[PDB]
């Protein structure tokens, strides 16, 4: 499963649907409409449509009713009449959407084509989040895409990571199960296949290819820091020179200056990260002049 | 009114203020049920004889409505239970309170 | 002397007939872009 | 049962029926009339056709109708004369739709054309929503769609998740059980099965092609996260490479950077993230770092 | 039993009938007819045909009357003379209809054509509702649908719920109790039978057809998830692959991440979710998750 | 005059004020049944002895 999970077909895509509806049945946690207008129009809008001209001038205060933007991703090869689902997130000042029913919803494109219509209940988990649900199912598709897949003798697995070496490893494991010129890798993230000409013969080759194991290489020594949450991820391959430390509030258990011992492995390292007794907002501090002094033999990353 | 905890409370001191997020609450902050929320582009506050909340706007000849506060009636009113904080709330005595619509 | 020709200020055509847009091209993908400026 | 859980068929779909109707019967828990005009603007209308013409110049103060719309699907293959269930959602300022009664409804389509017509009583829970019930059987059937089936020599099966390998072993289970060249993968969602000729011989072909089960084979790996309710689910595909792991509040149990082993099978990675010792809320963070730095290797969703 | 209860014949529906009328007899609890101006309206206009003219400038403030909306259906091969059922909904803001006698109503139809007279007296239970009761016997049929039973050699049964191999399989017992050509299957919905000319010929063959029990084929894995109630329901075909869970507040009883075993039938399915000791309304989240992810092996409805 | 609820009440105030239909209410909105609706290109309005 290691071709798969590694790289990607090209031309097998993943879109994304963007659409606006209404969401009714709520218990009263819907919009205000006074500082919503779009809802009451709308709401006028699908009324008129259905045969009812409510009066322009006239004053609406719904509370069941939610205006809401719904978001799909229209997948791979997808065929009018199967169903998808949808994010429902609500647009203005509305409390809850609990146990609303999304009516009708034409789901757009980039280019402002309808390539789906959504309409179901939506599920709201209940320090949940109440203005945005998700409808399983809640979307059929309509309109299907153009391919060239099953065109031409060429097909390219695009890596996820890029990796000259793996793409290297990519093209020889292709090459030793599937023939002497199988394959043939472009860039460090590009792997181009030969495959027969024809539709199901390029899905078959697919199929193969695509349960291949590759054995991973090692792949970069990097530092992860996520300091909006707060937390530091360190791979394999990351190592420490010897260098001492020092920062506030830390002293060797005697000064405030300890030696951290160079390392060569991941276990090295953390025994002598924790040897330090530092927080993690300390250790980010600590990670990021270690970083610019140049004992940390890593890649740093502030994601 | 609602009560921090999300039990509902009865009072009968009529001064009420809009907060930051509109909402006519009590003076100790108390949401005020059935929620009444007020425009920023109110230029007067008319509150009817059967609880039609309307508000008047710039540039609009007819008065924009926000909703309806609903009275709640008992039929023992000697029994409801004094929180304190000019609150009542429903003992066994004075129970099922029925909310009504002002004037019926 | 009112009927004399005369060039108008603003010469040429005053309307600009839309030019219908480049074929999508079959790469799976919804978002088509014309050749970019 | 594989087939059938797996595929959809070509052509056989559900769409979508929308309408607008009163509920009566309501204890005091309906519109208020005055901030929802439409509501009595059609409660004229019905009295109007039915015969009863009220003065244009009138106050009508209702409280045991409200303003609804019913939400259906139109089944695949369904003939006038049969019943499906409808959703009923209140649309404006109503209290609760305990006891009400839908009036006849006309639930149109896409293209406004009425599909069925919906009457029925509402079954509402009774935490639970009062807003919204469901009526079984609560419209009838009212025009039929024709259809392309039994016409042609190819129906297609349409995959609910896209797989090269999944639809070859789909066009090879058909193509065991069911002659040579009886079925044919198109792309990595549809596979082309040829057909007799005929109505009632496709569907004796398809009742046998439904039933037929496949080993399914290793589907990817993938972390959903779904922030909105705080879940974290993970596959059995999903592996962990050996890195250090530092979050707030977290120590070994001893310094704040514990080291995560790395895991082959899924029970490694469950004993693995478990010995962090991480609420879900801090899981989802821990996640999303790894994946950033690359011990995760698996595909990390947030729905 | 089985044919009567999976399918319907063609041809043999019940129809929708709606009409006002008013309700007399209560003990006070009627409209406030101030609010509600069709009430004293129609009041008058009865009185007006029975006789009496009430002066157009008048003040009348009732207690005991109630306008209400009576609907019915009205039944297959439906005689003039018969009696069947109606509902009764009170229309504004009546307190209750717990006495009260409805007077004489026209049913109309769709095509606005009185098809049942309506009068009798309503039985209303007494968290009962008050506005809502039933006439059991309360209208009689005045007019007859003409029908085509009878005429022609083909009747379609007409399957509730679409599946190719239930279509086939009533094809198949129908073919093996009543002759070779006895039926033919169209559709995954529709099973076409051939019967013989004439009206009691056809009545006497659907009495056989309608009592046969055919062997139900296992149908579909579904989870079927209402929120707006709190259910939760999976039939016997949900299978569940191996796969981690993560919710809060929920942890192995020890980290926040519980394996869920791989499940083959329905009890190991029970057996492996109520490990988790998760709430319904967690258990709909969790399963929303899981769908997404891929354990969860069935198609997830919420309703 | 008739009050919203649809009761009748009894006054002796005699201030009344034409509201935006026409028609005679009191200075609180209140309708003075017997009921008069004045049109819109009246020029003067005469109330009489006896009522008229």
């Amino acid at each position: 499963e290691r071709i798969r999970d590694l790289t990607s077909v090209q031309g097998v895509r993943e879109n994304s649907l963007i659409g606006y509806g209404l969401v009714v049945g709520l218990d009263g946690t819907g919009d205000q409409t006074t500082q919503t207008p779009f809802t009451t129009q709308t709401l006028n809008n699908m009324l008129s449509q259905l045969g009812i001209t409510v009066p322009t001038g006239t004053n609406m205060q719904l509370k069941n009713v939610a205006a809401v933007m719904v978001t799909a991703s229209y997948p791979p090869f997808a065929r009018q009449g199967q169903t998808i689902d949808v994010v429902v997130s609500s647009m203005g000042n509305a409390k809850s959407l609990r146990g609303g029913t999304l009516l009708m919803t034409p789901l757009k494109g980039v280019d402002s084509q309808v390539y789906a219509l959504a309409q179901g209940n939506i599920l709201v988990g209940g320090v949940n989040q109440l203005n945005g649900g998700r409808i399983t199912n809640g979307a059929i598709i309509e309109r299907e895409l153009p391919t060239q897949f099953g065109a031409g003798n060429t097909i390219n697995l695009q890596l996820n990571d890029e990796d000259f070496t793996m793409a290297q490893q990519i093209t020889d494991a292709i090459n030793r199960a599937r023939g002497y010129g199988s394959a043939t890798a472009l860039d460090a993230r590009t792997v181009q296949v030969r495959v027969p000409s024809g539709n199901s013969s390029q899905v078959r080759f697919l199929a193969d290819i695509q349960n291949m194991e590759v054995n991973v290489t090692p792949q970069d020594a990097k530092v992860v820091i996520n300091s909006r949450t707060g937390s530091v991820v360190m791979n394999r391959e990351v190592t420490l020179d010897s260098c001492a430390v020092a920062q506030g509030n830390l002293s060797v258990t005697g000064g405030s200056l300890q030696s951290v011992r160079s390392s060569a492995n991941l276990n090295s390292v953390v025994r002598a990260l924790n040897a330090l007794g530092a927080t993690p907002m300390d250790l980010m501090s600590i990670l990021q002049s270690m970083q610019s002094a140049g004992c940390l033999r890593a890649k740093l990353e502030i994601i | 009114v609602m009560l921090p905890d999300g039990t509902s409370a009865y009072t009968r001191d009529g001064s009420f203020q809009v907060d930051q997020n509109g909402q006519l609450v009590t003076a100790g902050g108390f949401q005020v049920q059935p929620a009444i929320t007020i425009p920023a582009n109110a230029l007067s506050i008319t509150i009817g004889r059967d609880g039609v909340v309307s508000v008047t706007q710039q540039g609009q000849a007819a008065p924009v409505q926000v909703g309806q506060l609903n009275l709640t009636t008992f039929m023992n009113d000697t029994g409801l239970e004094s929180i304190g904080e000019n609150l009542y709330i429903e003992t066994q005595s004075s129970g099922a309170p029925n909310e009504s619509t002002p004037g019926l | 002397c009112a009927w004399i020709p005369a060039k108008p200020l603003v010469q040429g055509a005053t309307t600009a007939q839309p030019i219908p847009g480049p074929v999508p091209v079959a790469n799976g993908s919804i978002f088509q872009s014309a050749q970019p400026i």
